[PDB]
């Protein structure tokens, strides 16, 4: 029942700069542990006993905290910091963890390139009806994606899906994908893909 | 080496139960706890609960009381996890991480590549690829729907386009599985050149080209 | 020997 309260669940640092990030206990613990992760590969243990490093951690990671808030320090950045860092406690059973802290690569802004595409002719052949929006290559990754319909926006049958960060370019992409029936499909005529990221709104559209 | 090498993906029905194991190596098998730890699709991490073969002692949390139960092979150094009355909320995946009993300033020093569970009432479906058809350079892309289970092979042109490409991680459509794939070329390349997005699914012994045709 | 266990103390 100790509830571990990681801030920021979110945070991007250039190489080179300072990196703070907290971990707060719902009650005192007497030690905090921190492991990274990174996509697609098992958790590593990183400090141990709210300070020590464990083997194979450069120097530039340290721990910090007592009682209630726990923190863990980055000296300078390196782009191979970049992961998914969690606390954990063993003074209360059950053994608990935070949500983590996710810490990105930073890069110039970016604005997406989008683009949209009407249902296949095999799709309506079949019966079903999907129009799909990709926005590719933009930068934060705080971004929102609205579907309009002959003027009116639709929130119903739509599904979006997100890109890691790109370990070439630094950049996000996401996915939109509304779902009609191909007899509510071919009712309409104008269909718009508008994403903000924020007062200018990239709007890519076509019509049957 | 020290390893703890875990049990391949399981696909199990709602209500069923599945036994994973983690296979340890490298050390002497009786001096180290093997804690077990689930994550559902990246998410935070969660201790179920821990197995001492040195006295044979065992810890559960509360919440995997009724849900896990944990043994030991100590002629095979291999650890056992069974989860019982399985719906989707186990779909995750666990991993297994070792401790040393009798030092203070253990920590969980080698960790298992992870069992991925998935529970499912699905059959297996094959994919519906449909080609996705529309500036100095153009963008193409094919929407691969209503596939289970996973996972999906995406290529484009038979590997041969690596760069410009962003393959995205499918949803759930009811019991069903939908995934995106966009790739980018020059505008002189295509349509000259013609652009074919090529899906596979093992599950279903299937392979499909799709010519991106304008 | 330590005289410390983690499965004893936790336990």
């Amino acid at each position: 029942q100790i509830v571990l309260t990681q801030s920021p669940a979110l945070m991007s640092a250039s190489p080179g700069e300072k990196v703070t990030m907290t971990c707060s206990a719902s009650s005192s613990v007497s030690n905090m542990y921190w492991y990274q992760q990174k996509p697609r590969s098992s958790p590593k243990p990183w400090i141990y006993l709210t300070s020590n490093l464990a083997s194979g951690v450069p120097a530039r990671f340290s721990g910090s905290g007592s009682g209630t808030s726990y923190s863990l320090t980055i000296s300078s950045m390196e782009a191979e910091d970049a992961a998914t860092y969690y606390c954990q406690q063993w003074s209360s059973n059950p053994l608990t963890f935070g949500a983590g802290t996710k810490l990105e690569l930073k890069r110039a802004d970016a604005a997406p390139t989008v683009s949209i595409f009407p249902p296949s002719s095999e799709q309506l052949t079949s019966g079903g009806a999907s129009v799909v929006c990709f926005l590719n290559n933009f930068y934060p990754k705080d971004i929102n994606v609205k579907w309009k319909i002959d003027g009116s926006e639709r929130q119903n049958g739509v599904l979006n899906s997100w890109t890691d960060q790109d370990s070439k370019d630094s950049t996000y992409s996401m996915s939109s994908t509304l779902t009609l029936t191909k007899d509510e499909y071919e009712r309409h005529n104008s269909y718009t893909c508008e994403a903000t990221h924020s007062t200018s709104p990239i709007v890519k559209s076509f019509n049957r | 080496k020290v390893q703890l090498q875990q049990s391949g993906a399981e696909l199990v029905k709602p209500g069923a139960s599945v036994k994973l194991s983690c296979k340890a190596s490298g050390y002497t098998f009786t001096e180290y706890i093997i804690h077990w730890v689930k994550q559902k699709s990246g998410q935070g991490l969660e201790w179920i609960g821990w197995f001492y073969p040195g006295s044979g002692n065992i810890k559960y949390n509360e919440k995997f009381k009724d849900k896990a139960t944990l043994t030991a092979d100590k002629s095979s150094s291999t650890v056992y996890m069974e989860l019982s009355r399985l719906t989707s909320e186990d779909s995750a995946v666990y991993f297994c991480a070792r401790h040393e009993d009798r030092n203070y300033y253990s920590y969980w020093d080698y960790w298992g590549q992870g069992t991925t569970l998935t529970v499912s009432s699905a059959k297996t479906t094959p994919p519906s690829v449909y080609p996705l058809a529309p500036n100095s350079m153009v963008t193409l892309g094919c929407l691969v729907k209503g596939y289970f289970p996973e996972p999906v092979t995406v290529t484009w042109n038979s590997g041969s386009l690596s760069s410009g490409v962003h393959t995205f991680p499918a949803v759930l459509q009811s019991d069903l599985y939908t995934l995106s794939s966009s790739v980018t070329v020059p505008s002189s390349t295509w349509p000259s050149e013609t652009v074919t997005c090529n899906v596979a699914h093992p599950a279903s012994s299937t392979k499909v080209d799709k010519k991106i045709v304008p | 020997d330590s005289y410390f266990s983690w499965s004893d103390w936790w336990s």
